[PDB]
């Protein structure tokens, strides 16, 4: 059984910062790329950011590109995201997901295999 | 979908024959303080002693060094003259009858217009009963090549030599304690240079080599083929104590402008035969172990018999070795006279020779200066060389020195590193 | 972690020790030693020349524009890079190696000429 | 299609065989053989060092930033490349060679310093 | 302006003569002549191999991704590069050399793998 558990923040004021983290278990953490997918309360899914399994390569959507930092710690099986300048438009559920990329000696991915349940981030 | 990706520094290799260089503590590379052995946890590789070219290089380098050491030494050509040989004026036991002769001759000296009378003692084996003129006997090798005297300052101690790989190459070592010389070896490690191997030259009993880790190991190219030798490695040493119990007085003369010849002048005390001592029980236990292992290759409900060599000259019918600079030829029939069916010691008589050929060659001889005083040495028997004729009969062999070297190099293989290679990946330019 | 330490490990692991092996390619009585030094150099230079020809100069991992005709090896990535060691791979596709090298050479020649006509 | 097969061909054709010739540059009695092997290596290395100095390392066809002063050869690119063989060209412009090489070196030195200053 | 002419000048000046020194690195009675030629080649190739390992192949000036830990030398950029010669600098940071070389090697291995993944 694979689990991804978000242990995120809560309600924050606009212009501040909020850090999310996700703990992973049930699989070799270091074998998979991970990403964050966002869902506004009334909307569909949006890809936000992607990080390589060795933590070296990160990608973002333009809308958060100068504001978000995605990171990784393979010794603690932890995925994290540090968000800055918190727009009200960033209110959403942030889901921890496994997949979205491979390491070019591996079979391809470009889809997500596992999902956490999501942290709710609210910006006033 | 997939693309060719080129990788350089790939950890692969092929069997190869290349030039190895030596290291040591007349001289080559200083001994490397750390061989840096790498375990290679999941590498299994195939080894094949007898097809191992490291043996041939060791063979050639040892012989070459031997010859180089004699280049600056005195050539005893003025001594190929008729001799006048009679018996020795001393107390000579039956085992020495007759074995030694008192020979006089006219030697050259520093000036060409001068000549001198010299007499010395010779072993019967170094002279031939010819001439039949005014005189009796000549030196053994004045009908083949001229003798060169070994320089008295040069010892024949078997100083170990390490064999090191050139860049681009590696030596793989087999660590399987039960390895019989061929086939897959499940535990292989990489080394930069081999351990030092002592260039001990002997025949039927291998001296001062490596011992088997756990059990006696019998290695042969083809065990059922009587044309092949059987190399038996012991897991325990057998100690052998050798002596030449005669106190020699050694004298020298000049035979030319800076050329000094050495000879035995006389013997102090009684004259007795040289000999070697092998503990009896130890030897009997050693053979019992060898027999147990032979029974795994031959029928089990069998008889194993040991016998002495049936023929050939002194070089192969005896146990030849260097003891303190003297060359001994010991009779081993006292060791190999038994049949094995489903504080005592053994004394081996030894003959001594001063004029030897060392290698199986025709065009070279060497004179070993006699040594002042009395000689004693102790060596370890670490293996045997046997040949095979119900009842299987085994006899001592070992005439070809390559086999001595095979008994130490059997665990090493040379491979060439091939760092470039390709494999499919998803990556494209 | 030493020379050839990864030889028994999977290709996907062994690919990380390429510098370990690359560093062990360079360094009458005494002549045979000099000959050995000269030939070690010649072998090194031939590999470097070949990498230069293929457009892989200066790098240990070189991606190319030549595709993997399945007839050489129809195994999937998660066999080649997770199970087989480089020694077992080298044996599997030893036969079809001069063919791959020829393709790599042609690919680079086409690339150099195409670039010359894009800098025009 | 073999070594120097293109020697009698026009420059515009011969340029397609650069790998053919490149691969033929590498591979007391016995000493003169070592001397021959050593010099083959030294000549090879000097050419490679020079390409490195000019910023042409790793490639057979290298475009540069040095312009062709007509006083070297005022012939046009339908004569140099379609009507002349490399042997004839080399003879035409052999005098003005250690000028061109000097200019190529100077150009690269400027390019290296300009590139460091940008990466800041 | 010739070989080592800049040895007494400041690092900021000497760095403009790198090609002068690079060009002077290449080229029984008489056997020692061959031994000398062979070792000159071996030393040359080791430097080139090392630049290849670090990703500096083909250049005389190579910027890297390794940062300067102040512990190696805390001198500011205009006490090193216009107040100190290369000979005095080498002495200043002799102990801390093998550390830097190890870091450069690691940096390039990380760089090669990341690039490969980006070209999928
Ligand atoms: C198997 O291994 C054993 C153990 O090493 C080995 O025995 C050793 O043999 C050497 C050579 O005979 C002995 O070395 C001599 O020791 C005497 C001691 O009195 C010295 O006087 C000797 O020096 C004189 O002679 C030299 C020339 O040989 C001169 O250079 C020197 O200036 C002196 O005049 C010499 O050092 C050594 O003592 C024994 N070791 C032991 C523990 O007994 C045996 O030979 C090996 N067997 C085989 C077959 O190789
Ligand atoms: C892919 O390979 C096939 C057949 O492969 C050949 O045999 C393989 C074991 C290996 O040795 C390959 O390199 C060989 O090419 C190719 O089909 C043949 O191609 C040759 C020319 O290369 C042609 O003469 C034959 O008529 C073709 N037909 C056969 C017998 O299959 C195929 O073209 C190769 N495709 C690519 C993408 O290179
Ligand atoms: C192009 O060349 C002309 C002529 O230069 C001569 O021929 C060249 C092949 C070379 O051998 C030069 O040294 C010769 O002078 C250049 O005009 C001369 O340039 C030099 C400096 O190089 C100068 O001292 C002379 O006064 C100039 N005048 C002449 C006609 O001799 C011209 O500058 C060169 N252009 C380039 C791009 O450098
Ligand atoms: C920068 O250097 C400091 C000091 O490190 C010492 O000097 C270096 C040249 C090298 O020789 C180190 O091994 C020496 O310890 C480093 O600080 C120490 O680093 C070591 C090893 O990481 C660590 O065990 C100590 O606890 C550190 N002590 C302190 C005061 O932090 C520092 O880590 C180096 N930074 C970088 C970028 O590597
Ligand atoms: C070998 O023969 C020589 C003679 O050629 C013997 O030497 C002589 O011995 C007698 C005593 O018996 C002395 O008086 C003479 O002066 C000695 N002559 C010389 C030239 O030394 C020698 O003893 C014999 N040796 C042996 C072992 O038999
Ligand atoms: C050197 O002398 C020896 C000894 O006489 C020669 O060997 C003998 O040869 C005859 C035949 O001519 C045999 O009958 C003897 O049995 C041999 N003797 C021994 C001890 O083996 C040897 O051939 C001669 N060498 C040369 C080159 O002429
Ligand atoms: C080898 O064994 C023999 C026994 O066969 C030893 O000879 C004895 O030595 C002692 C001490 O000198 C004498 O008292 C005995 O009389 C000798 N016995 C016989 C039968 O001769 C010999 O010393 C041993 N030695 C070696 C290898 O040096
Ligand atoms: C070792 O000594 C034995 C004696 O115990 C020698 O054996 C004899 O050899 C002759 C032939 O020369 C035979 O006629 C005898 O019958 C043999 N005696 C025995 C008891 O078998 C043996 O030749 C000697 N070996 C060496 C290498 O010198
Ligand atoms: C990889 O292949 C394994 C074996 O299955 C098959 O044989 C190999 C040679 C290929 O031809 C492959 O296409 C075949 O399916 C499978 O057990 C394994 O599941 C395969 N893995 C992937 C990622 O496809
Ligand atoms: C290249 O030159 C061709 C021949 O031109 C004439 O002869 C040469 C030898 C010179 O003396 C030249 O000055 C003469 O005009 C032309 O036919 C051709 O069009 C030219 N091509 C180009 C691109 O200039
Ligand atoms: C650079 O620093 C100079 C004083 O140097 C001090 O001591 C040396 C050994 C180093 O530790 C250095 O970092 C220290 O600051 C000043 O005189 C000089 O003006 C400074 N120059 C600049 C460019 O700031
Ligand atoms: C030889 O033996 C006899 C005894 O039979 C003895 O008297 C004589 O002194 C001995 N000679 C020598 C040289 O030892
Ligand atoms: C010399 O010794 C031999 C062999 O032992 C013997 O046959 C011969 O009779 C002896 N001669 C003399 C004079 O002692
Ligand atoms: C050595 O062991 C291998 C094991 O595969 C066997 O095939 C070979 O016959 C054995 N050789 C001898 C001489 O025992
Ligand atoms: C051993 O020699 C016999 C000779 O009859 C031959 O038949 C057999 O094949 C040989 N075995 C090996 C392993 O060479
Ligand atoms: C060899 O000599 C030693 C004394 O140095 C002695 O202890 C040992 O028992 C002797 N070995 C044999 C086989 O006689
Ligand atoms: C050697 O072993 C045999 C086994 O048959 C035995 O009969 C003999 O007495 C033993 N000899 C010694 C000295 O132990
Ligand atoms: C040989 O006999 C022993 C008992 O002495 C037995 O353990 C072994 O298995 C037998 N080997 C064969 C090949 O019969
Ligand atoms: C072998 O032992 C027997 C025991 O009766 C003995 O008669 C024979 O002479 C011995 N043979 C050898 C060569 O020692
Ligand atoms: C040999 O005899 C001489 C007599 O002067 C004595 O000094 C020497 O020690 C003796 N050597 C041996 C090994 O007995
Ligand atoms: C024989 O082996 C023993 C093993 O304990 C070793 O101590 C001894 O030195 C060896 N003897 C010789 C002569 O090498
Ligand atoms: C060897 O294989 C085992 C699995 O049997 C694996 O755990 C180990 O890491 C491997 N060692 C190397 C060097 O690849
Ligand atoms: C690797 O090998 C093991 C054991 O043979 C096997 O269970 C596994 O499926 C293999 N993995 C792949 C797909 O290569
Ligand atoms: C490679 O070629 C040899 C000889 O033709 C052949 O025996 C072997 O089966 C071939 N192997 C492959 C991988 O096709
Ligand atoms: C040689 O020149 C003729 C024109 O005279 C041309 O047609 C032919 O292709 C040229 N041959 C080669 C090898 O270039
Ligand atoms: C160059 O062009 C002329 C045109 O008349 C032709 O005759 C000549 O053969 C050509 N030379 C080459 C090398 O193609
Ligand atoms: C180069 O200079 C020499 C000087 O003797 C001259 O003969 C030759 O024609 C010149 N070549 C040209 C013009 O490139
Ligand atoms: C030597 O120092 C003086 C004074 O600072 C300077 O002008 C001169 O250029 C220096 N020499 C060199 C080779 O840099
Ligand atoms: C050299 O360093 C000293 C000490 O920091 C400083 O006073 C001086 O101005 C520096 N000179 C130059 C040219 O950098
Ligand atoms: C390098 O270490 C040695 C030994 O500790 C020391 O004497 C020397 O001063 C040190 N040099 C530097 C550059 O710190």
């Amino acid at each position: 059984e694979v689990q991804l558990v978000e242990t995120g923040g809560g309600l924050v004021q606009p212009g501040g910062s909020l850090k999310l983290s996700c703990r992973a278990s049930g699989y070799t953490f270091s074998s998979f790329a991970m990403s964050w997918v966002r869902q506004a309360p009334g909307k569909g899914l949006e890809w936000v950011s992607l990080i390589n399994d060795r933590g070296g390569l990160t990608f973002y959507v333009d809308s958060v590109k100068g504001r978000f930092t995605i990171s990784r710690d393979n010794s603690k099986n932890t995925l994290s995201l540090q968000m800055h300048s918190l727009r009200d438009g960033d209110t959403a559920v942030y889901y921890c997901a496994t997949g979205g990329m491979s390491s070019a000696l591996q079979s391809s991915k470009y889809y997500f295999d596992f999902w956490g349940q999501g942290a709710l981030v609210t910006v006033s | 979908n997939l693309w060719v990706t080129v990788y350089y520094g790939v950890p692969v290799w092929k069997d190869a024959e290349t030039t190895l260089f030596c290291a040591s503590d007349h001289a080559c590379v200083p001994t490397d303080p750390n061989p840096q052995e790498i375990h290679l946890e999941n590498v299994t590789e195939e080894f094949n002693m007898w097809k191992n070219n490291m043996v041939e290089q060791m063979h050639e380098d040892i012989i070459s060094l031997w010859d180089q050491s004699l280049k600056p030494c005195v050539k005893l050509t003025p001594l190929c003259v008729t001799l006048q040989c009679t018996n020795v004026t001393n107390n000579i036991t039956d085992d020495m009858r007759g074995e030694l002769k008192n020979c006089s001759f006219n030697a050259t000296t520093e000036l060409r217009n001068k000549r001198q009378k010299v007499y010395s003692l010779f072993y019967r084996l170094d002279i031939v009963p010819m001439v039949d003129l005014w005189t009796n006997y000549r030196l053994i090798n004045c009908n083949t090549s001229a003798i060169t005297q070994a320089c008295p300052k040069v010892s024949f101690e078997p100083i170990p030599i390490h064999y090191c790989a050139p860049a681009g190459f590696a030596i793989l070592k087999c660590k399987d304690k039960k390895f019989n010389g061929t086939g897959p070896c499940p535990s292989v490690s990489t080394v930069q240079c081999t351990h030092g191997i002592k260039p001990v030259v002997s025949t039927q009993l291998l001296l001062n080599g490596s011992l088997a880790e756990e059990e006696v190991i019998i290695r042969s190219e083809n065990i059922t083929n009587n044309a092949k030798n059987i190399l038996v490695q012991l897991n325990t040493p057998v100690q052998i104590n050798c002596t030449r119990p005669n106190n020699n007085t050694v004298k020298s003369i000049r035979i030319g402008p800076g050329q000094a010849f050495y000879y035995t002048g006389d013997i102090i005390g009684d004259i007795r035969q040289a000999h070697c001592n092998v503990s009896k029980a130890t030897w009997n236990e050693t053979l019992g172990k060898v027999v147990k292992q032979l029974r795994k290759h031959f029928g089990n409900n069998t008889i194993i018999r040991f016998a002495q060599s049936s023929g050939g000259d002194l070089e192969v019918t005896t146990h030849s070795f260097n003891c303190g600079g003297e060359f001994f030829y010991c009779n081993t029939s006292g060791l190999f006279n038994s049949t094995w069916i489903s504080n005592d010691s053994i004394t081996l008589p030894c003959r001594i020779k001063q004029i030897i050929n060392m290698w199986q060659r025709i065009g070279q001889a060497m004179y070993a200066p006699p040594i002042q005083g009395v000689i004693r040495c102790v060596s370890n028997i670490t293996g045997l060389i046997l040949t095979r004729d119900t009842t299987e009969t085994f006899r001592p062999g070992g005439g070809d020195m390559r086999d001595n070297w095979r008994s130490e190099l059997y665990k090493y293989k040379v491979v060439k590193i091939e760092p470039l290679g390709v494999a499919p990946t998803r990556c494209k330019r | 972690l030493g020379f050839l330490g990864a030889a028994g490990s999977t290709m996907g692991a062994a690919s990380m020790t390429l510098t370990v092996q690359a560093r062990n390619l360079l360094s009458h009585w005494g002549i045979k030693q000099l000959q050995a030094r000269v030939l070690a150099v010649e072998h090194y230079l031939r590999d470097q020349q070949l990498l230069g020809i293929w457009g892989c100069s200066g790098k240990l991992i070189c991606c190319t524009n030549v595709p993997w005709n399945s007839s050489w090896s129809n195994r999937n990535l998660s066999e080649i890079w997770d199970n087989m060691t480089w020694l077992q791979w080298d044996k599997e596709i030893s036969n079809y190696t001069q063919i791959i090298y020829g393709l790599l050479e042609e690919s680079q020649n086409q690339q150099e000429k195409n670039e010359q006509d894009l800098l025009a």
